[PDB]
């Protein structure tokens, strides 16, 4: 119910003072205002980390100092226990201690017998601390273009990046949440750079008249400290047109962006006030571009501070969602950043849950309901895949308390009390479970009663809010499992302690051998299937759910389960479907028009299979039909995870040229886009299985023949084929299965090469108005997909034919997009990342040759990030495939040594999803001194963010997880 | 010289300026 944690706190003031460009340091003062709870809290502790204090003092009485870094490396440096599970368990404790969620030390400034004496008289006190921020190393950014002279002026910006408790290395606090506060904040800025934080414009005029600007950002709204950052340098638009006070900071030369960006904002608002019903609950909401992010995503109070790629700037296409798709992030994690808060690392789940639950029905109601649950399952795709790969994502509220474990989890490490040991596959399967288990909460409670819920909540935290600090009866805003479950029960009480205790608290993922049996197959036995599954490593049984079937023109047959799951079941049986050259139609779906006696049509009533089409339970569902009702599904069916199943499915096994057909008929109509592309690939895989078995064409030109007339199109289709965006997606996709199309002769797509040569010609001038870039990206792409790999037969890798004949001509195309994308740059440079990974395919096919001096020079300081990020993606397959060692190094030495988070996370992220010196196939002797410097890094260097150390820990998993490394 | 000769990298300062400009 309370905290376990003394010392109630009302107030707090910042005053950054003195911030410096050139040595680039940062002064300030604080002061607290504190409520102790109990006499002799006498060693009293705040926390922080790289901030080098001035002076403390309570009431002009400098009282005592202590300072420790146990964040930093093990006490004895040369600790031989070099493995896993002695460091995770070590940096487990010792961060834990680091927190003050309990007797601990950090800042324990020890009160004086005076002011102890004045604790037994009165415990409210005031504490006023001078320090200073150094070159901040992993709390801020100073983001500088490199000219120092005039403009570091004009073109540079400052601000806070970092993961939720980075307060702590910003400024000194508590465990940085759940400690409701209320702020006064001091801004020494220049007169033209402007910064915002959280709260309101309070004072401020031409401040301190003598050659500065000051702010007063007051946030009465009592908050935490985990939402505080302060962005300098930007330039003031007000995007208010409809709502009034929505206020948005970027940097100059890219303001009018924003007047295309911003707007759909005040829709979305509207959104979230018909699910909550109340305003947006605060002032105002402040925005903020920026060239970084440490999180694309980031959203604090009042206030979403993220990266200046989400611009989209109206004529764009492909970031249709992707900007607002975001945006709708910073919007609902704001909420639950704001108000609803967790007491406890064990208890967030459900703020992430019901966060981006809401934004998933913001983008019901959109945009493609049916893109809505194509994004669910690629959510399931993310999960399933994940807790495939590794152990579960747990919702504990379970302690190990008192030195205990009870870890099955741990898998590679810590979870239960802390943030900052997990991985961003962790922490982000943690939010896709998230918003599944919110999904079950639909599938057990009526939407009308989340409504009712989230209205409750909100009603008592606002309540709860804005008020004279009622003493002892104010923290209703830690609204965090136990309570909520609670109220949750109070509107509906139902069984959903089986829901927790199968979801929330058993981390399984649930196949299904739901064994597909045959009966009135003419059989007395009548309309029966079998439900079956086991399959441990990584298993759980669940029993009691439902089954949904359809019939030939009939009911949504739904049929009961089970735990103890040897089981057999029946179907509530359809009529005798019989003289159906007469049936015709009887009612399949409404009135929709279907007939084939293709099918096994003499005693197949059936047509098709399905667990909970909703997709309540987690699932990855295994069984066998007859191909031709996979084929009839793909005919139709009311579902796109239908659609896409049965692309799987029959992406397997089969090449009939009727499968080729009912694909290409599914394509040309008005369905759904994505569907279609993963049609695209089910006619690549098919037809590479045409080898011996070319009966229909060379495929899919035909598509392009019968589906596009610019003018009739004789013979070849060129221009201006735009703003119907489902052909914009499908011409975007379809060449790259086409350049799929390969027969085992030399796989041969010559037609389809020069094809796609004459598609790189036929391009358009500005009567499309849409910026013909995406296009291209997978024009080339497709090209990257012209995979050779078999022309060196001996030798030929060294300029010896000047390689031959049609890859020359691909080296052709993208030396020409490179050089384009030099002088036109059309967008990010999104052309040329496509280009590096189409010339590093090409080195995986030994014709240029393996080299990375190309991509080494884009991994270099002064690019974009996606092209610096897609040269590392490059380079570390580089590393994995060929077995350069020097090149290893300078990656490592660049993950120390660089100043962008972004790209040390990503390194380290697909590092590990792509690495070389695999565990216990050591070739290239990891043994000698590279564990030595990845223990280092470990330890050393890696203060600067949680993250880094924890991919870190990543890597350990990866490369000899849970043993010594076989050196000594 | 001849055949490929792809212009090396530039890498400048500001690199959003350039790369976020219709």
């Amino acid at each position: 119910f309370e905290s376990p944690r003394p010392y109630k706190l009302t107030h707090q003031v910042v005053c950054i003072n003195n911030i410096n460009f050139q040595r680039k340091s940062v002064v300030g003062f604080v002061e607290l205002t504190i409520f102790p709870t109990v006499a002799n809290l006498n060693r009293i502790k705040l926390n922080s980390k790289q901030c080098r204090i001035y002076r403390v003092r309570i009431n002009d009485l400098e009282a005592a100092f202590i300072y420790n870094d146990p964040t930093l490396e093990v006490c004895h440096s040369e600790s031989k226990q070099r493995n896993l599970n002695y460091f995770s368990n070590a940096y487990a404790a010792a961060v834990s201690a680091v927190d003050p969620d309990a007797g601990n030390g950090e800042l324990c400034i020890k009160v004086p017998s005076e002011l102890w004496k004045h604790v037994d008289e009165l415990k409210v006190l005031k504490i006023h601390i001078n320090f200073s921020l150094d070159q901040p190393k992993g709390g801020l950014h100073f983001v500088v273009p490199s000219v120092e002279g005039s403009m570091a002026e004009r073109g540079a910006h400052v601000f806070s990046c970092g993961y939720q408790n980075s307060t702590r290395f910003w400024f000194p606090c508590v465990d940085s949440y759940s400690e409701l506060c209320t702020w006064k904040l001091e801004f020494t800025v220049d007169a033209a750079m402007v910064a915002v934080s959280n709260g309101d414009l309070v004072e401020t005029v031409y401040t301190h008249d003598m050659r500065k600007k000051t702010f007063h950002y007051m946030l009465t709204i009592p908050t935490a400290a985990s939402n505080i950052s302060l962005a300098i340098g930007p330039f003031e638009i007000l995007v208010d047109p409809y709502m009034h006070e929505v206020t948005h900071f970027c940097l100059p030369q890219l303001l009018p962006l924003l007047k295309h960006t911003t707007s759909y904002l005040h829709e979305v608002f509207e959104f979230y006030e018909e699910i909550l019903t109340c305003r947006y609950p605060y002032s105002c909401f402040k925005t903020v571009f920026i060239d970084e992010a440490y999180v694309e995503v980031a959203a604090y109070a009042s206030m979403s501070i993220f990266s200046t790629n989400l611009l989209h700037s109206a004529m764009i296409i492909d970031e249709t969602p992707l900007t607002r798709r975001c945006l709708a992030q910073s919007l609902a994690q704001q909420f639950f950043g704001c108000f609803i808060s967790r007491m406890s690392w064990s208890d967030e789940w459900v703020l992430k849950g019901i966060s981006g639950y809401i934004y998933g029905l913001w983008m019901k109601k959109t945009f493609g309901v049916n893109e809505y649950r194509h994004w669910i399952k690629e959510e399931l795709d993310k999960i399933v895949a994940y807790e495939l790969k590794t152990g579960g994502v747990l919702l504990h509220p379970i302690f190990g308390g008192g030195k205990e474990k009870d870890n099955p989890a741990s898998h590679l490490h810590f979870s239960i009390k802390h943030p900052h040991t997990l991985s961003w596959e962790y922490y982000s399967m943690f939010q896709c479970k998230a918003h599944l288990v919110m999904r079950l909460i639909e599938n057990r409670i009526s939407m009308e009663f989340m409504l009712q819920v989230f209205n409750k909540l909100l009603s008592l935290a606002s309540t709860a809010s804005s008020q004279k600090f009622q003493s002892h009866m104010w923290s209703q805003m830690l609204v965090s499992t136990s309570g909520f479950l609670k109220s949750i029960s109070n509107v509906s009480g139902k069984d959903i302690q089986p829901l927790i205790k199968q979801w929330v608290d058993q981390s399984g993922v649930v196949k299904f051998y739901g064994s597909f049996a045959f009966n009135r197959k003419r059989n007395v036995l009548e309309l029966e299937i079998k439900q079956d599954y086991t399959s441990p490593g990584t298993q759980k049984y669940v029993g009691p759910l439902k089954v949904t079937v359809q019939e030939l023109d009939g009911s949504f047959n739904h049929t009961l389960q089970i735990e103890e799951n040897s089981l057999k079941h029946d179907i509530p049986c359809h009529s005798k479907s019989r003289r159906n050259k007469k049936k015709k139609i009887p009612l399949m779906n409404g009135e929709e028009v279907d007939m084939d006696l293709s099918a096994m049509d003499a005693d197949s009533p059936l047509l098709w299979i399905r667990i909970d089409p909703d997709m309540s339970v987690l699932r990855k569902v295994e069984f066998e039909q007859a191909d031709f009702m996979w084929q009839y599904q793909l005919r139709y069916e009311r579902d796109v995870v239908a659609q896409q199943e049965s692309i799987l499915a029959l992406e397997k096994f089969p090449t009939p040229a009727s499968r080729l057909a009912l694909t290409d008929i599914l394509e040309q109509e008005q369905c759904f886009y994505r569907v279609r592309m993963s049609a695209c690939f089910c006619l690549a895989k098919i037809a590479n299985s045409m080898v011996s078995t070319w009966t229909g064409p060379p495929a899919m030109k035909s598509l392009f023949t019968r589906m596009f007339c610019c003018k009739s199109c004789p013979n070849i289709v060129k221009t201006n084929n735009f703003m119907s965006f489902q052909s914009y997606f499908l011409q975007k996709t379809m060449p790259v299965a086409m350049a799929l199309l390969r027969d085992v002769h030399n796989l041969c797509p010559k037609e389809v090469l020069t094809f796609i040569l004459d598609l790189i010609k036929y391009n358009d001038n500005r009567k499309n108005k849409f910026s013909d870039n995406y296009y291209r990206a997978e024009m080339i792409d497709a090209l990257a997909n012209s995979v050779t790999p078999a022309v060196s037969v001996n030798n030929e890798v060294r300029t010896l034919d000047n390689l031959n004949p049609d890859v020359r001509l691909i080296l052709e195309e993208i030396t020409r997009f490179l050089n384009m994308e030099k002088l036109l740059p059309s967008y990010r440079h999104t052309i040329t990342v496509s280009c590096l990974r189409a010339i590093r395919v090409l080195q995986k096919n030994g014709h240029v040759p393996s080299d990375p001096a190309l991509f080494k020079s884009y991994a270099e300081y002064g690019h974009f990030v996606d092209i610096r990020i897609a040269a590392l993606e490059a380079v570390v397959d580089y590393t994995k495939v060929d077995r350069s060692y020097e090149e290893l190094q300078w990656l490592l030495n660049m993950i120390q040594n660089d100043p962008v988070p972004y790209v040390r996370h990503k390194i380290l992220n697909m590092l590990t999803k792509n690495p070389p010196f695999t565990k216990n196939m050591e070739s290239p002797l990891c043994n000698e001194a590279l564990v030595d410097q990845l223990w280092k890094l470990m330890n050393s260097g890696t203060s600067h963010d949680w993250r880094l150390r924890c991919g870190a820990v990543d890597l350990y998993f990866t490369l000899f997880g849970l043993s010594r490394p076989s050196c000594l | 010289v001849s055949t490929f000769p792809l212009i090396a990298a530039r890498p400048f300062t500001i690199p959003y300026l350039t790369a976020l400009l219709p």
